[PDB]
């Protein structure tokens, strides 16, 4: 269990800060750039060398701080993504729980709480109005992240994150759920807060959000998290709207199609990032909340009215 | 009739978002009066077995229900395997 | 040109690949050549600690089929 | 009401800027700009100089937009002067004030863009910004700050073979034009960003002593071009 | 027309 | 007071989860459903007052199934007598409580 | 195709609790000679453990009615290892 | 298994907080550590009574989280008996749910 | 394993009591957000995995938006900690003084009651089916959308006229 | 029994907090949301170790209540707040004329 | 002999610190737009590894543009100091370097080595994106070539 738990989580983590690798490459690339080919072999040392320089970049504890949770904020954080990692389905799942998907959901409400607490505890009316707006990226993203999880999964009937995958075996999900696949991508654009819905962490809108007071390590939870939730809702998308080809005697024909769907995945998710413009809250409130909303509920109509249409009602 | 298809095309080019919420909503509450399979996940769901059905005490008045499990002769569910 | 992404891409790509099929080769390793049974109900857990019961060393993953009698 | 400070160092306020703002909630009441933060004394510096002395602080003042001013300044000498420029040092401003024009638009709609939050423009168009500072080096040998708009007429002449290269950068530059305006002008994130606000009336755009694209997006045809031939 | 819209 | 309308009704809006003897989602039953049935049967029909004094061995039957008072007395009162004899040397080791038992199946 | 694959995963679950519904009382005949066994275990430990101590018959149950009262986790494997008596009580629910 | 990842995991996250703090040097001072508001004396509190307008879309989203709170049973509410009963009151309660934020939609209650 | 939902229970009387002894509530939300992790592990522990999950789920949500709401408006110059006033950080040693010996009078002192602290583990849950497959409370939470329909109408009709409250209150 | 103990301790203590006010209302209303959370955890635990179905969406509906009395509690603060700037009970003093 | 290992893990570990140097998004000046420069595809800042951060607390090295006048000199020092004590300043342009310009004006900083320490002086109003690329690279050779475990050891 423990050697499973060390090849999980630290090639997580390897695979993260080359994922920050990967997307600050592909982000130049769209940038017209070449990207940090440089300092490693085309560049394949430079956010090794990020959260090797942020552990000796000096902390702060300001006056103004309330310490304990200030200090306590990027540990939960950082805890609270890679905890999140373990419900995942993959071939087969570290944690076989009976209803993970509720559990990834609450994680995920969890983690734009941390946020907040940052966002308090620095002490900056900079870092509130951070703090104030992932308050209301909480209400844009929560209840249609909640309903476009609740009705598509009714297809599949169970909140066992393990149905999932002998549902989609000869077929996709975005083929009977192609609306629901993109108002998913923009809703997980707010939960995983990138530039589209990035309204938090700007640095055209505050001075980089809830991170104006947080230094060096500290700082690199906050990054770790944040792009640990970008490869983590990657593949979230990729585990519940796109179905890859399940063989029982060969999951690793499974995980290559996975690798593959998943790096176009998360390719289109730092596409979408560094194509459009940025938001702003008074609209995003708007399109979720009076457009995006009753759309989500009225295609939650349509998933209620699916199972009596026809074919009876999904499996336990 | 024209006023009012006037407005419902000029909201379907201007906002369509809360007309085709307003029309799938309407196609739910359309669908299970002409809905042909409505009247099968109910039996469906009586039909899997959730828990034990107690087997009933023999008295010989009738065989309105099988005295034997695997013979086809009772209520059975070979309508249903070839849905 | 648009090479350069991809070296990168498969150092991230393998790093990627490696933890789905580490954790299948490891529960085929940690359960008898098989894989670790899932317990959605309450009868599967009852099946399991049947098994272990019957397997009588403690463990569940070696299974007595007709041989036993 | 919180007393914020906006703060030069915050990147949206280009460097600069103190604002405050005595704001209730996000929506901002009042806004004080207090500039002063980059004062210089140029009005005073200029005075204890020669006029040629004179010259290079109108590269640096509006710095997104040089040659422009040194044509302002050394149109102002020369109309102090009564001195005509020849008319092929004159197409020479004309041009290379255009090349100025096309330099301080695009800072406009790349800061515009940086300061929503669409980075995707503030390399795009700055590659083709640096292939005209290739030509602002070409003639001058400084990117920036030229001083190539003398009194007088300009400085020297070009190098040669430089306008065949000005040809071959504007035959590729009108794709880029409107690969930005296929980008950023039909898509929806924009539409909604900047769709009735900060509407200001042709009113307040006289009155409060707006200018240029002010005037002209308050829709009243105010070009100082047309309307006031200079050069 | 109904195209447009 | 009582008002009585789903009596007048004759439809049960919340009477039908009022007790623990209740019909269950597809029928999985209730811990002492027997019990509260036997107490349930026992007070129809007698009144509350009269029920104290009759089902007074049923509702004390029922409420020790319930709250098993007596019952954690017994398993308190046998691990405490079982300490006190380990402490003595009386009591052998147990092997079917030690981990070493056969078992079943 | 989601009519398809609902309609053969629910006659898929249907055949795996048809067999659960022939197993189950293989599983019940099991099921009341191991909870009669180990009560036994204990009543065999109780005339060991408390001939001593008066007032206290062995096999003594506290409920009134002669009907069988359903064993519980604590009077069924409450005598036994923590180990096991973890294992019981936390059995479906802690592995996770 | 879910406790255990749970433990290493904030102490991982843990000496990873211990690695920030006690690998470099320590020295601090009172510019230093000043709070950040683009370098500025303390113009006011950051604690102060901020006057937001989003409220009433605050609290309806915690309405609207209550609402998909009992929305969330329904695949196990979909393995039922009743399917026209559940069917016919879910589709009211869903239906309501639309219909108030129609009025918020209607009396401006969003903005 | 044993005493586990002792040991979690003793951690929602702590964070009760750090609730209870009340600071400024940005540190009563914190708090009360640890307590509401304690109680989802409580339920997620007893078999029930939708209930605890998904009432942490709320909390979470709500939690965040009174939390918001309490670093917008209710706040002061000098916010009080539960280590800044010596009063709550002295009535906090009396109070974990108070259940130890709480813990103290229900283990050795008299040991008669209802409230056992020999009995751990065992007498956690009483009776749990173990060969039936409907064990998981999600059915049993969704049985208001069958039998219970009526609570589940008046609750729906809550929130609805609750939506015509906030409007009414907050115009 | 200990952990139902503990809880009714707990709520025993939440009541000893919401029946006195030190700073704010808010902390109140954070008293009250702690108060329904230990009835939440008592009446999931009464469920599901009675193990009877039928009574388990009443912790659903006891949240319902619970969150819907918050929900206008923090609207009555909101008004309350905006009236007074600060949200002192202290400052409360003006219905006793 | 420890003093190879020492000396092997002090270039390590400013290995990280001058590839991943993480600058300041600074602004201030007519030169300041030749930090853009850099950041614009030509002279790639990205390409060795720099990233335009614009909180302190997320900057390595502030690259002070231009101008440094009288108002603006408490609002650099007071950002200088809530910078991380792994803190390096590249002063680009003529005015922070001397005062370029605007050196005998009335409220204009003589330079920025009169308030922050400047560990590296960039020349130019243009400074060309070449030449501050050469002060990135310069300035990343001057804090490789720095030896902080080398000075703890023979201490
Ligand atoms: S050195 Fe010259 S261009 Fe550079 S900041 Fe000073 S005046 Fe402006």
């Amino acid at each position: 269990f423990f050697i499973n738990i060390l090849t999980l989580l630290v090639p997580i983590l390897i695979a993260m800060a080359f994922l920050t690798l990967v997307e600050r490459k592909i982000l130049g690339y769209m940038q017209l750039r070449k990207g940090p080919n440089i300092v490693g072999p085309y560049g394949i040392l430079q956010p090794f060398a990020d959260a090797m320089k942020l552990f000796m970049k000096e902390p702060m504890r300001p006056l103004t701080t309330s310490m304990s949770l200030f200090i306590i904020a990027p540990t939960l954080s950082l805890t609270l993504a890679l905890s999140l990692w373990v419900p995942l389905p993959m071939p087969h799942p570290l944690i076989n729980l009976n209803l993970g998907i509720l559990f990834i959901l609450a994680t995920s409400s969890l983690s734009v709480y941390s946020i907040l607490w940052s966002g308090w505890a620095s002490n900056s009316k900079y870092s509130l109005f951070g703090a104030l707006r992932a308050v209301a990226q909480t209400i844009s993203y929560e209840v249609t992240m909640a309903i476009i999880l609740l009705s598509v999964l009714l297809m599949n009937g169970s909140y066992s994150l393990q149905t999932l995958i002998t549902t989609q075996e000869h077929m996709w999900l975005l083929l009977p759920a192609w609306p629901m696949a993109m108002m998913w991508f923009i809703s997980t654009l707010a939960e995983t807060n990138r530039a589209p819905f990035d309204l938090t962490e700007g640095e055209s809108e505050l001075v980089s959000g809830f991170n104006v007071e947080y230094a060096a390590g500290p700082f690199a939870l906050f990054f770790m998290a944040e792009y640990t939730n970008i490869i983590l809702m990657n593949a979230l998308t990729t585990i519940i709207f796109l179905g890859p080809l399940y063989y029982i005697n060969l999951p690793e024909l499974y995980s290559t199609n996975f690798m593959m769907e998943a790096l176009l995945l998360s390719s289109t998710f730092l596409w979408i990032r560094a194509s459009y413009p940025r938001f702003r809250y008074d609209q995003l409130m708007h399109l979720l909340w009076k457009n995006f909303l009753p759309l989500t509920l009225a295609l939650c109509m349509w998933h209620i009215s699916l199972p009596i249409f026809t074919a009876g009602v999904p499996p336990y | 009739a024209g006023r009012i298809s006037a407005f419902l095309k000029n909201a379907w080019a201007k906002e369509p978002v809360l007309v085709v919420s307003f029309s799938v909503w309407g196609l739910a509450i359309i669908m299970p009066m002409i809905s042909p399979y409505t009247k099968y996940a109910s039996m469906i769901n009586k039909a899997t077995p959730y828990n034990y059905p107690v087997p009933v005490r023999d008295d010989g008045n009738m065989p309105d229900v099988p005295s034997h499990p695997q013979d086809p002769l009772g209520p059975s569910l070979d309508w249903l395997k070839n849905l | 040109m648009w090479f350069e992404i991809l070296p990168g891409l498969a150092i991230m790509g393998v790093c990627l690949v490696i933890p789905g099929v580490s954790t299948a080769y490891i529960h085929k390793f940690t359960n008898g050549g098989k894989e670790k049974r899932v317990a959605r109900v309450q009868y599967q857990w009852y099946l399991m600690e049947r098994d272990r019961r019957i397997s009588g060393v403690n463990r569940y993953y070696v299974s007595k089929g007709l041989e036993n009698i | 009401n919180m007393t914020l400070n906006f703060g030069p160092q915050h990147p949206a306020a280009h460097g600069v800027l103190r604002l405050v703002l005595e704001l209730s909630g996000e929506m901002v009441r009042k806004c004080d700009p207090h500039i002063g933060l980059l004062h210089r004394g140029t009005e005073k510096l200029i005075e204890y100089k020669t006029y040629l002395q004179a010259l290079p602080y109108f590269d640096r003042l509006d710095y997104v937009s040089m040659m422009c001013n040194e044509q302002a300044y050394s149109i102002a000498v020369e109309k102090l002067l009564n001195i005509q420029p020849p008319p092929r040092a004159q197409w020479i401003r004309v041009l290379f004030g255009e090349i100025t024009r096309i330099l301080n638009h695009i800072m406009a709609v790349t800061t515009h863009a940086l300061d929503i939050g669409a980075m995707t423009p503030f390399f795009w168009m700055f590659e083709e910004r640096e292939k005209m500072f290739e030509f602002y080096e070409r003639v001058s040998g400084a990117r920036m700050h030229a001083a190539y708009i003398r009194p007088g007429g300009v400085h020297q002449d070009l190098p040669l073979g430089l306008l065949d290269d000005i040809y071959e950068f504007s035959k590729n530059f009108s794709l880029r034009i409107d690969e930005v305006e296929e980008m950023l002008t039909n898509n929806r994130i924009w539409r909604n960003r900047t769709v009735d606000i900060g509407v200001v009336t042709a009113e307040d755009a006289l009155n409060y002593g707006f200018s240029g694209v002010m005037l002209r997006g308050s829709g009243i045809q105010w070009d100082l071009r047309k309307t006031q031939p200079y050069d | 027309d109904m195209k447009s819209a | 007071p009582f008002l009585d309308i789903q009596k007048k009704l004759g439809i049960s809006l919340d009477r039908h989860f009022m007790f623990l003897s209740a019909e269950q989602p597809y029928k999985n039953a209730a811990r002492c459903h027997a019990f509260e049935k036997e107490w349930i049967e026992c007070a129809h029909g007698i009144g509350g007052t009269r029920a104290k004094k009759e089902c007074k061995i049923e509702f004390d039957d029922f409420e020790e199934c319930l709250l098993r008072y007596k019952t954690m007395r017994r398993m308190h009162d046998i691990k405490k007598q079982r300490e006190k004899l380990m402490k003595e040397g009386k009591y052998t080791p147990p092997p079917h409580h030690s981990g070493r038992e056969e078992p079943r199946p | 195709r989601m009519m398809r694959w609902n309609q053969e995963r629910r006659r898929l679950l249907i055949e795996d609790l048809e067999a659960r519904i022939a197993l189950m009382p293989l599983f019940q005949a099991e099921k009341d000679r191991r909870t009669l066994q180990i009560l036994r275990e204990n009543l065999e430990e109780e005339a060991i453990i408390m001939k001593d101590v008066p007032n206290w018959k062995v096999g003594e149950s506290v409920f009134h009615t002669t009907r069988w009262v359903p064993p519980l986790i604590g009077e069924m494997y409450g005598l036994r290892t923590k180990e096991e008596m973890s294992n019981a009580n936390f059995g479906f629910t802690w592995y996770t | 298994n879910l406790y255990t990842v749970i433990f290493i995991n904030i102490l991982l996250s843990l000496t990873l907080i211990l690695v920030a703090f006690w690998l470099p040097q320590m020295n601090l001072y009172s510019e230093k550590a000043n709070p950040y508001e683009c370098g500025f004396d303390p113009t006011s509190s950051a604690r102060l009574p901020f006057s937001m307008k989003f409220f009433l879309v605050a609290i309806t989203f915690l309405l609207f989280d209550l609402e998909i709170a009992l929305l969330l049973p329904l695949p196990w509410a979909i393995q039922t008996i009743k399917t026209s009963t559940m069917m016919i009151m879910a589709f009211i309660l869903v239906t309501i749910l639309s219909l108030g934020l129609a009025y918020e939609w209607t009396q401006k209650g969003l903005e | 394993m044993n005493n586990y939902i002792f040991v979690l229970s003793s951690l929602f009387l702590v964070g009760c009591l750090g609730l209870a002894l009340k600071p400024s509530p940005i540190y009563g939300g914190l708090g009360l957000i640890v307590s509401g992790f304690v109680g989802c592990l409580m339920v997620l522990g007893f078999g029930g995995s939708f209930l605890g999950l998904m009432v942490f789920l709320i909390y979470l949500g709500g939690m965040l938006v009174v939390f918001g709401y309490t670093t917008a408006m209710a706040t002061e110059e000098y916010p009080e900690t539960w280590g800044s006033n010596w009063l709550i950080l002295g009535f906090l040693v009396l109070g974990v003084i108070m259940e130890v010996f709480l813990i103290c009078v229900l283990n050795y002192y008299d040991e008669v009651g209802v409230i056992n602290l020999d009995g751990l583990g065992d007498w956690l849950m009483y009776e749990v089916d173990d060969v039936g497959v409907m064990l998981e409370g999600g059915i049993g939470v969704a049985a208001m959308y069958s039998c219970a329909t009526w609570m589940m109408v008046v609750a729906g009709w809550s929130l609805f006229a609750g939506i015509f409250i906030i409007i009414e209150i907050t115009r | 029994p200990s952990t139902f103990f503990n809880l009714t301790m707990a709520f025993s203590l939440s009541l000893l907090g919401t029946l006195m006010f030190r700073s704010h209302l808010m902390s109140t209303l954070l008293c009250l949301e702690g108060m329904v959370l230990s009835l939440f955890i008592m009446t999931s635990v009464t469920s599901l170790n009675s193990n009877s179905m039928s009574s388990m969406p009443i912790p659903i509906t006891i949240l319902v209540f619970a969150a819907c009395e918050a929900a206008v509690g923090l609207a009555l603060l909101v008004k309350v707040s905006n009236t007074y700037g600060t949200d002192y009970v202290q400052n409360l003093n003006l219905l006793q004329c | 002999r420890a003093e190879y290992v020492v000396t092997k893990l002090d270039d390590l570990i400013n290995w990280a610190r001058r590839s991943s140097l993480w600058p300041m998004t600074f602004g201030l000046a007519c030169c300041a737009v030749e930090m853009m420069h850099m950041a614009a595809p030509r002279y790639d800042m990205d390409r060795f590894g720099v990233v335009f951060r614009a909180s302190p607390r997320q900057a390595d090295v502030m690259i002070v543009a231009g101008t440094l006048t009288n108002k603006m000199a408490p609002a650099l020092r007071k950002v200088y100091d809530q910078m991380p004590e792994p803190r390096y300043v590249v002063s680009m342009g003529s005015c922070a370097n001397g005062g370029g310009y605007y050196h005998y004006s009335y409220s204009v900083v003589r330079g920025c080595d009169r308030i922050v320490p400047v560990d590296i002086y960039v020349p130019g109003c243009p400074p060309t994106a070449e030449a501050l690329l050469y002060g990135i690279l310069q300035l990343q050779r001057k804090i490789k070539r720095e030896q902080k475990l080398k000075i703890w050891y023979r201490r």
